[PDB]
């Protein structure tokens, strides 16, 4: 039995700066979907990590060299439609651990907001290495 | 046309890892453990090491073999004293192909009919058009 | 639906364990990029705890991978010094490393699969295999967990796991010791289970009363 493994990552909307420098808060950032898997993987099996390695958090860092940065969370739901999470940067944020949706899951990056400081416009990265530990 | 570099590579704290032979459509040089086949017959697995060499213009990796790993796959070594560090020169064997098909980790050495040991019997014929 | 820009990713490895018998040469295991871009593939080899030790070599650790493409690694074991009498777990994993791509913000965000199976290190000291004592397992209620009890030498994949009818996610249990499986919501106040054998399959369902 191979051990498949895929993933497709879905932009959102387009994010603009608010007046007040910040981005808002709960933005749909982007929609992920993890598939390939057996059925029985789980939850806690599943790692988001970066380099700036915040636990529960992805970490976006300005391109310009100004080092103006933002944070976001992945979450998702089972199917009872309960908040659940996998781990980013080794730490859930929300819900019990859970057996996947079979076939495939879904999770939400959704934003958190701006480190400290106001955010320029321009080109914001991230690296994100997704750890699947199989059953 | 691809370009890598070495943002998503695990770097061991200020190590730096050079992604330029990737960016060729090269492999780095180094130990790999392959089946060899002579004239299509596989002979081996093993530990080989691999250099680059540059050959009509192109860059390719290149196995370090003995002369007693020529033997043991089929080739009589006595035909070719030029072959004779303990790696053969294997352009010492004319009318001959050596190719390392990454992908598989297979090691193919085609070489004239004549360098080859006899093998009575029987998928293969009598004898042969030589060269 | 593309409204929407769209990325996709994706690693295949060829098997989702490995029984790497003790003191053996060598094992192969494939790897394919199922993507229509090339990789480069970065495998490495962890201890129990998801941390660096190098008692296991991969080869190649670094190489690229053309878009649906596959390779093989060997995975050979460099010495060390291993129990007899029941398996030692680490972890073989294998990343796919992508190549280079007044009021907005534009998000750029590229990701890499990791996949990783388990090597399991079985002692030729050890006679037979998982299926055999998967019936085995006994199982107790403790500080508002559910233990799971495990005599045999063998590591106890757990593939599914349900308690009362309701189900838990899974985990191994190690030889000749425990786990404690946490209980949310409205799973607490008999358990069912299947291991995964060493093809990977889901085996037979045993079922038992919880004890103490």
């Amino acid at each position: 039995e191979p051990a498949r493994i895929t993933l497709t990552y879905k932009e959102g909307a387009p994010i603009t700066i608010m007046d007040n420098g910040n981005i808002d808060t709960e933005l749909l950032v982007g929609t992920l979907t993890l598939g390939g898997y057996k059925t029985g993987t789980t939850s806690t099996s599943v790692n988001f990590t970066d380099a700036a390695g915040d636990p529960m958090y992805l970490t976006f860092t300005s391109q310009d060299g100004n080092n103006h940065q933002f944070t976001t969370k992945v979450i998702g739901k089972d199917s009872r439609d309960f908040d659940i999470s996998p781990k980013v940067n080794g730490e859930n944020l929300v819900g019990d651990d859970v057996v996947l949706a079979t076939g495939s899951q879904d999770f939400f990056v959704r934003s958190i907001g701006s480190k400290g400081g106001k955010l320029a416009a321009g080109k914001y990265t991230d690296a994100v290495t997704v750890t699947v530990s199989n059953q | 046309a691809y370009t890598f570099d070495s943002t998503m590579l695990d770097t061991n704290s200020g190590e730096s890892i050079d992604v330029s032979l990737f960016n060729q459509g090269l492999q780095l040089p180094g130990n790999y453990f392959v089946n060899v086949f002579v004239n299509g017959r596989k002979v081996d697995s093993g530990n080989i090491d691999f250099r680059l060499e540059k050959h009509n213009g192109k860059e390719l990796l290149w196995p370090c073999l003995s002369s007693l790993q020529l033997t043991k796959y089929g080739i009589d070594i006595d035909k070719y004293p030029d072959l004779i560090e303990q790696c053969v020169d294997l352009l010492a064997i004319p009318h001959s192909d050596v190719q390392f098909y990454f992908n598989q980790q297979k090691l193919s050495l085609i070489v004239p009919p004549q360098a080859l040991l006899p093998r009575f019997d029987g998928i293969m014929p009598m004898q042969l058009w030589d060269d | 639906d593309i409204k929407f820009a769209s990325k996709e990713y994706g690693v295949t490895i060829g098997e989702s364990r490995i029984i790497y018998p003790l003191d053996a040469a060598g094992v192969m295991v494939s790897v394919k990029n199922t993507q229509d871009y090339p990789v480069l593939i970065q495998s490495r080899i962890y201890d129990e705890n998801k941390e660096k030790e190098d008692p296991f070599v991969v080869t190649p650790p670094l190489f690229r991978l053309d878009a649906k493409q596959q390779n093989s690694l060997r995975i050979a074991q460099a010495g060390g010094v291993f129990p007899r009498d029941k398996e030692s777990l680490k972890w073989l994993c294998v990343k796919g490393i992508p190549p280079k791509d007044d009021k907005d913000v534009g998000v750029f965000v590229q990701f890499a699969i990791n996949n990783c199976i388990k090597l399991l290190v079985r002692p030729n000291e050890l006679k037979g295999t998982p299926i055999q004592f998967a019936e085995n397992l006994s199982w107790k209620v403790d500080g508002g967990k559910l233990i799971a009890e495990n005599p045999s030498p063998f590591y106890m994949n757990i593939g599914e796991l349900t308690f009362g009818g309701k189900s838990i996610p899974s985990h191994y249990i190690p030889p000749k010791s425990t786990w404690a499986f946490d209980l949310p919501k409205g799973l607490a106040g008999n358990v069912s289970w299947r291991i995964i054998n060493d093809q990977g399959g889901l085996d037979r369902l045993y079922s038992k009363n919880v004890t103490l």
